């Protein structure tokens, strides 16, 4: 009847959905490929989709999907064992290196434009009517590590424009220069700015920025990886 | 067996237990101690549902359940056949959720992110011993809890739901329908609007977020924002789960009888109580 | 105790901001309202500018009739009295109009008619603003995703006051305008057609719904576990993938073997939602019309 041939069609219909859906989810890091960079044997039983380009904004160009996949950097690793499946152990500093937990991408060195063709991100110094708000000011605060020392101290906070919203602290460390450090890494309290994943002494290993009025999206990548690293590999110093 | 972008994140450590021992994958399958746990919590339970099937003289999925001990064992253990099975089963079902949860913080912690999703999960693990061991317990008998099968765990919903009527009274089941269905609402939007931004009108160029934020206000004056739309979607559904392990806490330990009946203290209120017309009066 | 970002720590404002313009009439659109330390604690702070013009008003307009029309009812109910208003609030309802009069326009109000008169209004306050999602995207030459989306909603409703009674042969059929009134409505559609339960496509229809929150779980979980990295910038990382969009994918990888992409994801979203309403609304349609008992048809299968 009626409701049983509904109720078949139905599952057809789903069926070609989950397909449609799981192709459309393998336009990025496929093809499969060994640990040594070559295509593995079997690919699963999902076929990579038909190719589909983007139009970035601002002149920026084309994006087209699935595409050469590389990796654009070099990877400090060796092998741990003589089988697949294993951890790759680091074969240098994994946070200068950038390997686990501090890796990043190799992404387009530019900063992010909002809608307009303007630096998505700015430190406050140089946006017009921008204030906190809002909440405890950071900005003359001093912060401080894992190792309950004091890195430096807050001199600005960078923002995101469109959203309003804060996404960096420009922190001074002891000779003169700046680095950023991710808002959603630090604890802002009272009188000071908590580094709970890197100590003192890894302030420095920061990647830094060229410009000091615009951050990239490469530059932001190893920034952001930088610090999550240093939650696994800082450990050696993170007392408290 | 690896993305592209796999290899530099499949560094050593960790781990919660065990060090270096379980520290390896399988496939994309990360193990861990945890991800032993959990296979040893299944494998034993799958059995026991298995073993429990031909006790019943049953290999058909549409039949088969694992039904709890009688109100009559109440809180105590019972025989394999009955409830006894059931008992253990549970016992292999919470650890292998548990350890699939901490299992997910050890592949936090490798890949240096929060722990927000371990987390979530625990809600849900939350409402799953609100059933079968908070509820009960306080009720005094393994027999409230609900069984194991397709749709004759679906009866146990719907008898334990007409039991005290409609209860599309139970004041709080009320608020969690309000959270499910937003939360639907929202996952609705969000989705379509992400992808109606990167996926614009053929030949257009991408929009950005602030085309995103800028639709919004257009419709409806406000627009949470890209931050917040996702602090929005995490919360909507824990508390529609927070709210479904409540109304369900306080049914049949604090509250038996009808719900419908619980909407008295309102209508019956001094100011109003007789005044009369109305529905009540 | 390390930042979770649930809660800003740290609110900033600069200008009000106007929006993109596009080819959206300015001349329409409203003025900004304004900010809220509240509401920025957890998102955007603020309020306006909004969007009017036509189709808006209508909706606008025609949902206070919709509104009031149901309203009024209920003081004819509470006679008049505020304390009974007030009291019974829960209890009032505009039921439809009695089965004898069928299909026709022609009950009294007091008989079905005030009924007719409200829905029309819903009626128009919805489809009005309906069009009005997908043109204030156009506007922005976005997707019609929304809009689209928003149909499948739509759907449902479609069905339970409209489709259905109509196909039934009655306005009889329909939902009343009442809160505890449509919670009985819900309870009895089910008894009389044999336990819901046993409609397929309900408990399909349940299956997304809870999928909906297993989904914007996990998602809203992973784009804040990975926010230290900017994952909430996902556009950004649609046309430029970074460690936000790697992290978060080989997560899901090591756990279940499985992965999405930033922007793939949100198809699921997108469509784990929409299959609520959509399975919902053909569960429904069929019930009573083609399926009187569904336990009687979960046993011959039609
Ligand atoms: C009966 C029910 C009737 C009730 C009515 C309720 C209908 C609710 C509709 C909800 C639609 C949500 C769709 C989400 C979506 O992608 O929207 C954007 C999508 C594109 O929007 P856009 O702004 O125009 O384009 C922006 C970009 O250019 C392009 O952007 P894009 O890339 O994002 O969009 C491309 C999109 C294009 O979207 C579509 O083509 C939508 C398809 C609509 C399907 C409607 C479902 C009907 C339910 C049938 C179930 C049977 C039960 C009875 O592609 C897909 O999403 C593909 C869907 C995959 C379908 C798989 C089908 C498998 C069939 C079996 C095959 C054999 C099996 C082998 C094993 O919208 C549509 O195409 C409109 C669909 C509306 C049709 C309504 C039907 C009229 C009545
Ligand atoms: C799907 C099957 C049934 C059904 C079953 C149920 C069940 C079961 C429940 C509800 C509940 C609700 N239903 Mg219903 N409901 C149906 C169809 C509808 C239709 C329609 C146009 O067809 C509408 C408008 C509603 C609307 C509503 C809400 C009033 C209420 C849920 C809150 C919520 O989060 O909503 C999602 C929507 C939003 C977040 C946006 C709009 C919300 C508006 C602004 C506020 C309503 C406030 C309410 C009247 C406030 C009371 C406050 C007093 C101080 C106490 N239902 C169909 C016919 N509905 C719940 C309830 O609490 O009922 C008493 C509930 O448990
Ligand atoms: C006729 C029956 C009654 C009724 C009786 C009940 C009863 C009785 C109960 C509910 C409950 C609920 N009801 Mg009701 N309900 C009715 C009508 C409605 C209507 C409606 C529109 O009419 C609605 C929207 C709802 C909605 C709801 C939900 C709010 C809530 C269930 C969700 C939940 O708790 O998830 C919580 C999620 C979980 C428990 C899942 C946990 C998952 C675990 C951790 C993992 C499992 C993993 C798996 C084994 C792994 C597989 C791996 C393989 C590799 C695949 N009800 C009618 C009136 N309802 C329930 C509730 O509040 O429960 C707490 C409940 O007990
Ligand atoms: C929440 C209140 C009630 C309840 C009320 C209902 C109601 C009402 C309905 C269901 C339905 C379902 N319930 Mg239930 N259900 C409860 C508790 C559970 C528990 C548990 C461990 O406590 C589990 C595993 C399930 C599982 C299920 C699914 C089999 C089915 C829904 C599809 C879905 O999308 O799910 C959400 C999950 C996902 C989208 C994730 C994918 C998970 C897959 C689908 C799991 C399949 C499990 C398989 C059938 C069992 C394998 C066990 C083996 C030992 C491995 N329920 C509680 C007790 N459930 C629906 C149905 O159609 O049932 C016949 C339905 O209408
Ligand atoms: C005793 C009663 C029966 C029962 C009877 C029904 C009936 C009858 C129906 C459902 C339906 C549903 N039931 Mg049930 N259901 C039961 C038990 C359960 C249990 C359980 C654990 O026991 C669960 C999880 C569910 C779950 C569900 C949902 C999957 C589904 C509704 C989806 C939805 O979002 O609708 C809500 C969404 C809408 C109605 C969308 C339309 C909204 C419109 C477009 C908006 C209008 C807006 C207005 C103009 C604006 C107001 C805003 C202002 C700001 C105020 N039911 C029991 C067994 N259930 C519905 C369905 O579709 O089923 C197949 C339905 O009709
Ligand atoms: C709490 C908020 C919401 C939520 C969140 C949530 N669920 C999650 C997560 C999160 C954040 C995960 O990270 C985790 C995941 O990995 O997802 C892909 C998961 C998950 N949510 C799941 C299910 C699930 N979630 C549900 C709901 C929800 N999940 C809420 C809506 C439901 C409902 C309502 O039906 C279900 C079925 C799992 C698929 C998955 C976790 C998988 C896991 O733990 O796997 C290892 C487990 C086993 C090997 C279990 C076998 C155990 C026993 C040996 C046998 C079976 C016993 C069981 C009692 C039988 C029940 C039979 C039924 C017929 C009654
Ligand atoms: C999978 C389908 C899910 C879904 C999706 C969905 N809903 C949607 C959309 C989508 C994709 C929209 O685009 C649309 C929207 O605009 O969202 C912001 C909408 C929408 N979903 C809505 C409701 C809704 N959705 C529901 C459900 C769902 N929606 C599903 C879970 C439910 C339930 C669970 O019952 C409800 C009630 C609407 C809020 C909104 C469409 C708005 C509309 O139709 O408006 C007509 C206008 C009126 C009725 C105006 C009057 C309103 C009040 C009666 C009076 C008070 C308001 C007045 C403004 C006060 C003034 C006070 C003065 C002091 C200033
Ligand atoms: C930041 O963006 C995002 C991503 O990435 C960029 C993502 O990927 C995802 C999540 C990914 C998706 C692809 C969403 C898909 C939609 C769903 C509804 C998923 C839930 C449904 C399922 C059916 C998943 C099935 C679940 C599992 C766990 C399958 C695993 C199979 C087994 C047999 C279990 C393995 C068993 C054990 C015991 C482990 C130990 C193993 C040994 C071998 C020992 C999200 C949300 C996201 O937001
Ligand atoms: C304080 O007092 C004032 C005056 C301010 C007023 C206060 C207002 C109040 C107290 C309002 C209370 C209303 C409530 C609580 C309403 C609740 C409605 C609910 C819960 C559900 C609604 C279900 C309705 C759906 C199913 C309706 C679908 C309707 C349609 C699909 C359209 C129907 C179409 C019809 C009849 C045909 C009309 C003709 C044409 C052109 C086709
Ligand atoms: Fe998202």
């Amino acid at each position: 009847d009626l409701a049983s041939l509904a109720i078949y069609s139905f599952w057809i219909f789903l069926a070609g959905l989950i397909y449609y859906l799981q192709t459309e989810n393998m336009r990025e890091g496929y093809p499969l490929e060994n640990e040594d960079g070559t295509p593995a044997a079997n690919q699963g039983p999902f076929p990579l989709p038909k190719p589909k380009t983007f139009i970035l904004p601002h002149g920026r160009g084309t994006l087209t999907v699935p595409g050469p996949e590389s990796e654009d950097r070099p990877i400090a690793l060796a092998r741990t064992a003589v089988s697949e499946g294993f951890p790759h152990a680091p074969t240098g500093d994994p946070m200068k290196d950038g390997v686990g937990p501090a890796s990043w991408v190799a992404r387009r060195d530019l900063p992010e434009l909002d809608g307009h063709g303007h630096n998505k991100i700015k430190p406050m110094k140089a946006a017009a009517g921008f204030h906190v708000s809002a909440g405890k000011n950071p900005i003359g605060l001093p912060v401080r590590g894992c190792d309950l020392e004091i890195a430096g101290k807050v001199v600005d906070i960078w923002v995101d424009i469109p959203e309003q919203m804060a996404r960096f602290l420009e922190v001074e460390l002891k000779d003169g220069s700046t680095r950023l450090l991710p808002m959603q890494m630090v604890k802002v309290q009272s009188n000071r700015v908590h580094v709970n994943a890197l100590s003192s002494d890894l302030f420095a290993g920061i990647p830094t920025i060229k410009s000091p009025t615009e951050v990239t999206l490469l530059e932001e990548d190893k920034i952001c990886g930088y610090v999550a690293g240093g939650l696994m590999y800082a450990a050696p110093k993170r007392k408290s | 067996a690896l993305l592209s972008f796999e290899r530099k994140y499949r560094v050593p450590g960790g781990t919660l237990v065990g060090g270096n021992l379980f520290d390896f994958w399988v496939g994309p399958f990360y193990v861990g101690f945890f991800g032993v746990a959990t296979f040893f919590f299944a494998a034993l339970g799958i059995i026991l549902i298995a073993w429990s099937a031909v006790l019943q003289g049953t290999w058909n999925p549409q039949l088969i359940s694992v039904y709890p001990p009688a109100l009559e064992y109440g809180l105590g253990g019972a025989p394999l056949a009955k409830g006894g099975l059931w008992q253990i089963i549970t016992i292999c079902a919470t650890g292998a959720f548990v350890s699939w949860a901490l299992r997910e913080v050890e592949i936090c912690r490798k890949l240096g992110i929060g722990y927000h999703i371990p987390f979530a999960f625990a809600f849900a693990i939350l409402a799953y011993l609100t059933l079968v061991l908070f509820r009960p317990v306080m009720m005094g008998a393994w027999g409230y809890a609900f069984p194991y099968g397709i749709w004759t765990h679906l009866d146990w919903v719907s008898n334990t739901g007409y039991t005290y009527g409609n209860f599309h009274y139970n004041p709080a089941h009320m608020i969690a329908i309000s959270f499910f269905f937003t939360n639907a609402l929202a996952l609705a939007l969000h989705g379509a609007l992400v992808l109606s931004a990167a996926n614009p009108e053929k030949g257009k160029e991408m929009r950005t977020p602030d085309h995103e934020d800028t639709f919004f206000r257009d419709l409806v004056g406000y627009s949470i924002g890209t931050l917040g739309i996702h602090r929005l979607g995490l919360l909507l559904s824990l508390s529609a789960v927070f709210f479904s392990a409540l109304c369900m806490i306080i049914t049949g330990t604090i509250w038996f009888d009808q719900w419908v009946d619980w909407w008295q203290w309102w209508v019956k209120l001094p100011w109003w109580a007789n005044i009369p017309g109305g529905i009540n009066g | 105790a390390e930042y979770q970002n649930i809660f800003s720590q740290v609110q900033v404002r600069g200008p009000a901001d106007l929006g993109m313009t596009e080819d959206v009439n300015l001349a329409n659109r409203s003025g900004v309202g304004p900010f809220s330390t509240l509401l920025g604690w957890f998102g955007n702070a603020q309020l306006g500018p909004i969007y009017l013009g036509s189709l808006g008003v209508l909706s606008l307009f025609s949902g206070l009739m919709w509104f009031f029309t149901i309203g009024i009812w209920f003081w004819f109910q509470a006679g008049w009295n505020p304390a009974v208003f007030l009291r019974d609030l829960f209890f009032f309802s505009l039921e439809p109009p009695a089965p004898e009069y069928g299909l026709s326009f022609a009950a009294p109000l007091k008989e079905g008619g005030l009924w007719l008169i409200a829905s029309f209004f819903m009626f128009v306050a919805v489809w009005s603003w309906w069009g009005r999602t997908y043109l204030r995207a156009q506007a922005l030459g976005m997707g019609k995703h929304t809009a689209w989306a928003f149909l499948s909603a739509i759907w449902l409703w479609m069905v339970l006051g409209f489709i259905r009674p109509i196909l039934m042969g009655s306005w009889s059929e329909a939902v009343p305008y009442g809160i505890f009134s449509h919670l009985d409505w819900t309870n009895n559609f089910s008894l009389v057609h044999g336990n819901l339960f046993y409609n397929p496509f309900h408990g399909l229809s349940i299956a997304f719904l809870y999928g909906s929150a297993l989904l914007f779980a996990m998602h809203g979980a992973t784009i804040l576990a990975v926010s230290r990295f900017g994952g909430e910038r996902e556009l950004e990382q649609i046309a430029d993938r970074g460690t936000a969009a790697e992290r978060a994918a080989l997560f899901w990888r090591w756990t279940m073997g499985f992965n999405a992409t930033m922007e793939g994801i949100h198809r699921w979203a997108i469509w784990m939602a929409v299959l609520v309403t959509l399975t919902g609304g053909i569960g429904i349609l069929l019930s009573g019309t083609v399926v009187d008992n569904w336990y009687v048809w979960g046993q011959n299968h039609g």
